[PDB]
């Protein structure tokens, strides 16, 4: 099937482009229902949770904002008190009350019932011995006026001293008064947020587990000091939320204690539904960020997010990436976020990463790389690839098939040379399975077929050259000239059906770039899987060329449908292609049976 | 170049 401009247009129409946008900020976690409901259960249950999702989602910002709206009962006073001259314990009294116990004690069970042991060991023997006893006053760590918002402690740098506190040494000697608190102490009564990656990098996971499982919170000591203070464990009063990518957790998840300690998974989706409601939420969010946003600017950014997702019906959920693009656009718009400033910011990003493609197109233009984008040839096709370096530019890859009389072999030269990956190899085997099983009249196939990419790659992976390879092969067998103005992309199964491929937009745009650089003929285009219709979010220039009749997109479901377009004839209605393929096989069989 | 089909 041909895809008209009308079927290919995916962009949002813009009315009153320059009108200033005016919209309230959406709630935290908008379109992230799963993750919010998980966090809500963790908050209600007092459970530890982990926030998981790809980078640049704004996971941290969404979390802090959400936690800012909670209300806990006011955090107790938290303090170290000595139970001895070499022992200390962590204590909580009700809020405000430690300042009285400090004034009382500065008077070198009075009304502090819960602070019993510290007084009950504060006794007497200065008199009985005359022994000079000044390291007996309590050390307040924290205190707070209200539990709204609760304590919220984000420590991105999860070293032992930042988590557990420190011992300073004055000249050696130390005492209760010299114990500095850590993030764990500051988060009591509220929330501690750490990054999974930091716990691994800093090697502090095992100690963190000990803090949560056993209440062991050990202020960091130095290798020098002649002695140290013993620190009693204490009941940990906090909720911990870990943040990281799905891969960051996997190191931690191989430890059964992680599953045990962190029961609630709060997972962010990498895409949201593409809806009026999420476009509107994006608008409100951007305005709250400080952007001066026009309607057309909002619309362009919304469509760029759809395109980032390579889905017409979904939008990229990475708000931090949308923001960063918006920041560039704002500079290009003189402070104003407009349709033009967005398009131009997208175009400047491609320009900044274009050197490699400029080098490539120049080599093609000079004939150092040999490409044909017009005319016809037997056993040759332009397949499409992406280079495995960011930003993953698409390019045509010329591919040839040669047939000889022989004993049923389909060879990939690139695979035999050791250049192809496992899935690439699977694609070749699959084509072999299709041809053997399709053409059985002579017994086993009377041909050997060798496939080669015309340029040499360090490696090729993926299955999406399968369609190009199968059409090349059929063409070589049938002696069928194929159009070189149409590139071909598609994986194939053993039954000759065409399956969806990755990076479809890059692939299509890369052939168009090559056609444009060599001069558009008016008949060029791409054949691609019908299964990829939902992924097509082509750039303006390609859509305009297709609307102009200068470029053409064809969607197929079977390998034969591709071959028909390429060879300019039907399989049947015979004089069709199928009888020419059969005629080729009979010729090869006769040569092979001397 | 390393590539992906």
């Amino acid at each position: 099937m041909r895809l008209s401009y009308e079927a290919l247009e995916w962009r949002t129409p813009i009315e009153n482009s320059t009108e200033p946008v005016s919209l309230p900020p959406p709630p935290p976690f908008f379109g992230q229902e799963r993750a919010r409901e998980a966090l809500e259960l963790a908050i209600r249950g007092g459970f530890h949770a982990y926030l998981v999702g790809p980078p640049s989602l704004g996971k941290h910002e969404a979390l802090l904002a959400y936690l800012s709206t909670q209300s806990v009962e006011t955090p107790p006073d938290l303090l170290y008190v000595p139970l001895s001259e070499r022992k200390v314990a962590v204590l909580t009294l009700p809020s405000g009350q430690e300042i009285h116990l400090a004034e009382a004690v500065e008077g070198l069970f009075q009304r502090f019932p819960q602070a019993r042991a510290y007084l009950e060991a504060l006794r007497a023997r200065y008199a009985e011995t005359g022994e000079p006893l000044a390291q007996w006053r309590p050390n307040l760590l924290t205190s707070s006026s209200s539990g709204t918002p609760p304590p919220i402690v984000y420590e991105p740098y999860a070293t032992a001293p930042r988590l557990f506190g420190r011992l300073d040494y004055l000249v050696w000697s130390t005492n209760v008064s010299l114990i500095r608190p850590g993030a764990v102490h500051r988060a009591q009564g509220g929330y501690l947020i750490l990054d999974a990656l930091s716990l691994k990098r800093e090697g502090t996971w095992e100690a963190f587990k000990r803090a949560l499982r056993n209440g062991q919170v050990e202020p960091v000591t130095e290798p020098q000091a002649p002695a140290g203070l013993e620190v009693e464990p204490f009941p940990i009063q906090m909720q911990v939320i870990l943040v990281g990518t799905p891969e960051a957790f996997e190191g931690l998840e191989e430890d059964p204690a992680f599953s045990e300690l962190f029961r609630i998974r709060a997972e962010f989706s990498p895409t949201l539904p593409a809806s009026p409601e999420n476009c509107t939420a994006l608008g409100g969010w951007l305005l709250a960020q400080g952007f001066q946003l026009t309607q057309g600017g909002l619309t362009r950014l919304y469509d760029e997010a759809r395109r980032m997702a390579e889905q017409r019906d979904r939008m990229d959920a990475r708000l931090v990436e949308i923001r960063a693009l918006a920041e560039e656009a704002a500079v290009l718009g003189g402070g104003l976020l407009t349709a033009e400033s967005v398009e131009q910011a997208i175009a400047a990003r491609e320009h900044r990463s274009f050197l490699s493609e400029e080098e490539f197109l120049r080599a093609v233009q000079e004939g150092v790389i040999r490409l044909r984008t017009t005319g016809r040839a037997v056993g040759e096709v332009n397949s499409l690839v992406v280079v495995e370096a960011a930003p993953y530019w698409g390019r045509p890859a010329r591919l040839t098939a040669r047939a000889a009389p022989g004993r049923d072999h389909l060879i990939s030269i690139d695979r035999e040379a050791g250049l192809g990956g496992q899935i690439f190899h699977k694609a070749v085997l699959t084509l072999a399975g299709y041809l053997r099983s399709r053409y059985i009249e002579h017994g086993s196939l009377p041909v050997t077929i060798s496939l080669a990419f015309e340029q040499n790659y360090v490696s090729i992976e993926g299955a999406s050259a399968g369609l190009a390879e199968l059409v090349a092969a059929l063409s070589a067998i049938g002696n069928l000239p194929l159009r070189q103005d149409l590139a071909v992309t598609g994986a194939v199964d053993q039954t000759g059906k065409v399956l969806a491929v990755g990076a479809i937009n890059a692939k299509v745009e890369g052939f168009f770039r090559v056609c444009k650089a060599l001069g558009l003929s008016g008949t060029q285009g791409v054949i691609l899987p019908e299964a990829n219709l939902a992924n097509l979010t082509l750039r303006a220039e390609v859509l305009e060329a297709v609307r102009a009749g200068q470029f053409h997109i064809y969607a197929v479901e079977t390998a034969e449908q591709a071959l028909e377009i390429l060879a300019g004839a039907r399989m049947e209605g015979f004089r069709g292609l199928q009888e020419k393929i059969r005629a080729g096989l009979e010729a090869f069989a006769r040569l092979e049976e001397g | 170049e390393a590539v992906y089909a």
